[PDB]
RNA sequence: UUGGGGCCCUUUGUUUCUUCUGCCUGGAGAAGUUUGACACCAAAUUCAAAUUGGUGUUAGGGGAGCUGGGGCCUUUCAAAA
RNA sequence: AUACUUACCUUAAGAUAUCAGAGGAGAGUCCUACUGAUCAAACAUGCGCUUCCAAUAGUAGAAGGACGUUAAGCAUUUAUCAUUGAACUAUAAUUGUUCAUUGAAGUCAUUGAUGCAAACUCCUUGGUCACACACACAUACGGCGCGGAAGGCGUG
RNA sequence: UGGUAUGUUC
């Protein structure tokens, strides 16, 4: 049921309970980069624990827990043991992230807002009232 | 001491648990600081039933806790 | 008599009093004509030994401990000898005297 | 038969602690590495380790704080030291060692070999006049 | 005419104490506490021949590599059964009970 | 006089704990009123019988003596009863 | 565990001290106190408590012993069901910088009862 | 109704000498069946007329002061 | 004697009669919540930072950091860095105070709308919820409001609204986009939408 | 005062004592510091603003003066061989 | 914030280390900026003392874990009783075999539980420090650098 | 000889 439209309690809930209980800090990052592409109704949410996430980033090791290190080497021609000055290093790894979640964004919000302007904005009832009742 | 507060309990059916299997369901007539149970119309429940008289009085020793059995 | 309202500091006399003319008479005979007594404890630790000390508790000094306990598997009896002892009023079952 | 270690760590502060770790860094699943609270046998002018590992030797010098000696059986034992390794960095606490025969070997080596005293006398004399 | 005060004055004094659930505890007394709750260092532990809760005091304590030896161990007072005190110490001298002379002569 | 743990037991009234008892049962439900003697009472009440089973009590009681710990929450890692040097605004006569 | 635990400090000393209490199930806790009382009564930060399964009791019967581990966090167990309490881990800041933060502490404690009296003029 | 304390509840059912049953301790421990004549703070019963049926042939045991830390539960049968 | 650590207030003998009635009054929570929330903020706020371990670096690497390039380091003002921290300060406590609440509004002309969502016929809470109303013994806080309540009972059954669309409904809301990254939305939509 | 070379800038709010200006072609400038000041949370007063209750910070290094203590050398007194 | 009403309560005591001697106060008790000894606390202080403090002449590693993965890894073990009907082994409250009506509770878990074993990845900690890449040792190792963390002993 | 909490008016 994973893939419902306004399932943001269920992702939420979920997000929650992973916060909660594992102390490994691996798992929340898998399923929000999951989340970040599925079309869901309550998505920026999401986005928005991304880019606070991202901001509450502490050193240049954990950029591993995003991805591989051979995909930050290739894709975005960026190390994770590069040693000297990390500050301006991690400050254009979060440009370069921010610009690809951009993206990513632009392309889910795309979505989104097609199968709401066109579809999900007309339906008014789903739930499942009785066999007597009469739908519009 | 204290008074333990089992005002609640008043006139509620309650449930107590003898040492591991011992359930003494009953109605709270009377309580002391040593938690004493005054119980009237007492039923043992077994996992069978069994009658304890009409009035019971139970040493606070052997009780852990207590299921309040009604709503309050 | 209740206890609380007997007097202040002066409880130790009808301690000491309770001691010479009570249940402690056979830990105060033991204590002064140096006889030995059996002590049996809660996990059958039997003892024969000469009494040192007296205490509220029934915290007993014993000197020339003799302790013997049986093993059920197949019975055996396992002894041992200590020269000192300190033993708590929590494991005595019951104090024996020998005449 | 004494071999000098060199690139090897510096500071920890008991001796016994150090041939432990040493042993445990040799040869992995040791007897007398894998158990700790074990009284090290002293060998006097007893087989204490796999691969002919006899002892070791280390010193809080100033000079020489970093690098150390081991002593085997015979030479046959670091003949086949240095061909089992074969110019290959063994490891230790953090860093990468490098070994090689010393160029004196040591006094235990004397026993073993004499044995099959006088240059500890001659040692004595050396630093009677070294402290003179 | 509590005789914690007698294990007051048995600082530094190297004993060992059977428990009730049967470990025996060699080691040098440091503290003890008006209600009994002692501490001892330069410890070592011995469940002997069986108790399987036992067993498991004596190995989930660190220190354990079935003897196990310990650095600092405080005892609660309900869990000690006896104390053997070493044969060399004076028994008639560190009984003297100077608080129980005190109330003898402020009789 | 009462001490530390039994003001710290009477400081988390109305979160949600979890108790164990002696017997292997472990509670966890909102405490609602707790008192000196650790005579607590507890509400939305789920729990575990040492055989393993899983139960829901609405209302439970449990007697201070049969308790191994209860479990309070986090936030009560900073708490001003763990101030060593709190010094007393000028106690009345 | 090379930890040197003092040779005369008592309840007040040992402080904010990783403890390995033992219990009369063997149950251990491991976790820092920062309270105690005339029970014993001890308060317990990050606690974890341990046991042995009964199967791995026959292997730890005169090696490796795998304990089975569930994380309690800030708890408060009693002194009735406990047996013993050992000192396992140092704690993270040292006995000068503890000394420091004592004593502002007391600096902040001194400059609040400033403030109330401030306030009570 | 109204409250009814332990104690009073003990002295009423010392009053109407109702026939007892006194539980005590687990499986070492045996039922005993008589009538209560004496109790105090500590809850040491005094019972007369004693006969013992251990838990699932009754013997007669006289008089007998029940001490307080074995008594567990006290009926009317 | 008791203190109160929170509101540094004292009291008589140990009555729990007078300790019970200290924990409900409006000072004593104002206080406390006040206490916990900044005791929270604080240890949220605390940048406990790692001490820093440099070491002499390697050659090789030296002269290859040294040459492959130098990157540009932005900086800003304090009223700058103040006022972007602020907004990133709120936007951090309305992210967290926020929930979904779509489900709510979703199913709530569903026949079992009123023993579920109603959160007051709920069977394992709803007696916490008729528990503690907050009796409000002060005339002003029960003069204050006067909208109205609308208690949606248990015993509402299908034959009450049975046709959802004819009893006004209302649109739902749209999903929410980030306002920072507003400008990219598609300004041309598929359908003409009127009003 | 200038110039060169080496390292660090995670100080992630680019020094974190605070405020203001301001920064990677740089690493800065001005003011203040324990009956005070700074930052933040919560609220009813229907924007903002103002009031009340609390929380946390006020730091680090070096130098002149004063003082306590440890070790060595020198001068003088008393005592013992 | 002032002024007033209401609800509850209005307090277990004694003392602040021990021993010996001298003096004072009308056998017993109290005091001495009275004297000697022991012990405790605080602040300094030293013991060639005891333990620990992570490569950079590389792309590592020490301690504690993962409430992380391979991993549904490999090897084992369980997943309700009673009455009756059509046959039935049968000392049981027909237990055993196939099918069903009914009766009381009825952990989820069998991708479960226990044991065994390897590899990979990631978290918290450090002096990631000052000189040098060096030929010492039976009285087995010049512990004779600047410190920090824990502890022992000794002095004021 | 008092304390805690609550409700009105300035």
């Amino acid at each position: 049921v994973g893939l419902h439209f306004f399932s943001g309690e269920f992702w939420d809930l979920y997000l929650e309970q992973i916060s909660s209980r594992c102390t490994s800090s691996k798992k929340y990052w898998n399923v929000l980069r999951k989340i970040l592409e599925i079309p869901l109704h309550s998505f920026s949410k999401f986005y928005a624990l991304w880019l606070q996430r991202i901001d509450d980033i502490m050193d240049l090791k954990q950029l591993s827990q995003l991805t591989s290190k051979d995909e930050l080497l290739k894709k975005l021609k960026i190390d994770i043991n590069y040693s000297g000055r990390k500050g301006p290093y991690l400050q254009d790894a979060k440009k370069k992230l921010k610009k690809i979640t951009k993206e990513m964004y632009m392309v889910v919000q795309y979505q989104v807002l097609e199968i709401y302007s066109i579809f999900e904005s007309k339906i008014y009832i789903n739930y499942y009232t009785s066999p007597e009742t009469l739908v519009s | 001491v204290s008074t333990p507060e089992l005002k609640k309990y008043m006139d509620k059916k309650i449930l107590l648990n003898i040492n591991g299997s011992r359930k003494v369901a009953g109605i709270l007539r009377g309580y002391d600081i040593f938690l004493n149970v005054v119980l009237d119309d007492a039923m043992e429940i077994n996992g069978n039933n069994h009658q304890l008289g009409l009035q019971t009085v139970i040493r606070g020793n052997s009780i852990i806790s207590l299921e309040a059995l009604d709503a309050i | 008599r209740p206890k609380h309202e007997l007097s202040r500091a002066e409880l130790e006399e009808l301690e000491e009093f309770e001691f010479k003319h009570g249940p402690m008479s056979l830990i105060n005979d033991a204590m002064v004509t140096r006889t030995p007594v059996i002590i049996s404890l809660r996990n059958n630790h039997k003892i024969i030994a000469r009494v040192k000390a007296f205490d509220r508790h029934c915290n007993m000094v014993l000197e020339n401990v003799k302790e013997l306990w049986t093993e059920k598997k197949n019975v055996i009896n396992r002894e041992r000898f200590i020269s000192k002892l300190f033993l708590r009023g929590d494991s005595v079952i019951v104090v024996l005297k020998t005449p | 038969s004494a071999l000098y270690f060199q690139n090897l760590p510096s500071r920890p502060a008991n001796k016994e602690n150090y041939t432990r770790l040493l042993l445990k860094h040799i040869n992995p699943n040791n007897k007398y590495a894998i158990n700790p609270s074990l009284p090290l046998p002293h060998n006097k002018l007893l087989l204490d380790d796999q691969m002919g590992l006899l002892e070791v030797s280390i010193s809080r010098s100033s000079k020489m704080t970093n690098q150390a000696f081991l002593t085997f059986v015979t030479q046959e034992e670091a003949d086949r030291f240095l061909e089992k390794y074969t110019t290959t960095a063994l490891k230790v606490q953090g860093r990468k060692v490098r070994m090689g025969k010393a160029r004196t070997n040591s006094l235990l080596g004397l026993s073993i070999e004499m044995q099959k005293y006088n240059l500890d006398i001659k040692k004595v004399l050396k630093a009677r006049k070294l402290k003179r | 005419m509590k005789l914690v005060n007698f294990l007051k004055k048995l600082r530094n004094e190297q004993v060992t104490i059977e428990l009730k659930n049967g470990t025996t505890v060699w080691g040098t007394l440091q503290s003890v506490s008006p209600q009994m709750n002692a501490i001892l260092t330069d410890v070592k532990l011995t469940l002997p021949q069986s108790n399987g809760i036992a067993m498991a005091s004596l190995y989930l304590t660190g220190g354990q590599q079935n003897i196990a030896s310990l650095q600092y161990i405080n005892i609660r007072g309900n869990t000690i059964r006896q104390i053997i005190l070493p044969d060399s110490l004076n028994l008639d001298s560190l009984l003297v009970d100077q608080k129980q002379l005190n109330s003898l002569r402020r009789s | 006089m009462n001490g530390i743990p039994v003001k710290l037991l009477n400081e988390a009234q109305g979160h949600i704990v979890s108790l164990e008892l002696t017997t292997g049962a472990t509670y966890r439900g909102k405490l609602v009123e707790s008192e000196d003697s650790m005579n607590v009472q507890l509400r939305d009440v789920i729990a575990t019988e040492p055989q393993g089973a899983v139960t829901h009590m609405d209302q439970i009681f449990v007697r201070g003596s049969q308790i191994k710990f209860i479990v309070v929450p986090d936030l009560l890692k900073n708490a001003p009863l763990f101030k060593k040097n709190s010094s007393r605004p000028m106690p009345p006569i | 565990s090379k930890i040197q635990v003092a040779h005369s400090s008592r309840l007040a000393n040992l402080i904010d001290y990783k403890l390995r209490v033992l219990t009369q199930d063997g149950r251990v806790y491991i976790g820092q106190l920062m309270a105690f009382d005339k029970h014993m009564n001890l308060v317990l930060n990050e606690c974890i408590e341990e046991r042995v399964p009964k199967t791995q009791l026959d292997k730890l019967r005169p090696l490796n012993i795998k304990v089975e581990k569930r994380v309690l966090g800030l708890t408060i167990l009693r002194g009735e069901q406990i047996l013993s309490t050992v000192v396992e881990d140092k704690p993270l800041l040292s006995k000068k910088e503890r000394l420091v933060r004592d004593k502002k502490e007391k600096k902040q404690a001194q400059k609040q009862t400033k403030l109330r009296k401030e306030k009570e003029k | 109704k109204a409250m009814v304390p332990p104690i009073n509840c003990i002295f009423n059912f010392l009053q109407q000498q109702t026939p007892v049953t006194i539980w005590l301790f687990e499986q070492i421990g045996i039922r005993i069946k008589g009538k209560i004549v004496g109790f105090d703070e500590f809850m040491n019963v005094v019972i007369d007329e004693a006969v013992e049926i251990p838990v699932n042939k009754g013997t007669p045991l006289g008089k007998i002061l029940l001490k307080g830390d074995n008594i567990t539960l006290i009926t009317s049968a | 004697r008791y203190y109160c650590e929170y509101c540094h207030s004292y009291l008589t003998h140990d009555t729990l009669s007078v300790r019970k009635s200290h924990l409900v009054g409006k000072n004593h929570l104002r206080i406390t919540a006040d206490y916990y929330r900044n005791k929270a903020r604080d240890i949220i706020n605390k940048h406990n930072h790692k001490r820093r371990h440099i070491g002499k670096r390697g050659r090789k690497e030296r002269e290859n950091s040294s040459q492959n390039e130098t990157l540009k380091v932005t900086c800003l003002s304090n009223k700058e860095k103040r006022h972007i921290m602020h907004v990133k300060k709120m936007n951090q406590k309305e992210l967290a105070q926020t929930s979904i609440d779509t489900l709510k509004l979703l199913y709530d002309g569903s026949p079992g709308y009123s023993k579920v969502f109603v959160d007051a016929n709920r069977f394992d809470i709803g007696d916490l919820v008729k528990a503690s109303k907050l009796p409000q013994r002060a005339n002003e806080k029960s003069a204050h409001h006067s909208f109205k309540q609308t208690s949606r009972s248990r015993d509402e059954t299908c034959e009450s609204n049975p046709f959802p669309r004819l009893n006004n409904p209302k649109k739902l809301e749209p999903p929410k986009i980030l306002s920072q990254w507003s400008n990219t939305i598609p300004k041309t939509s598929i359908f003409y939408s009127v009003d």
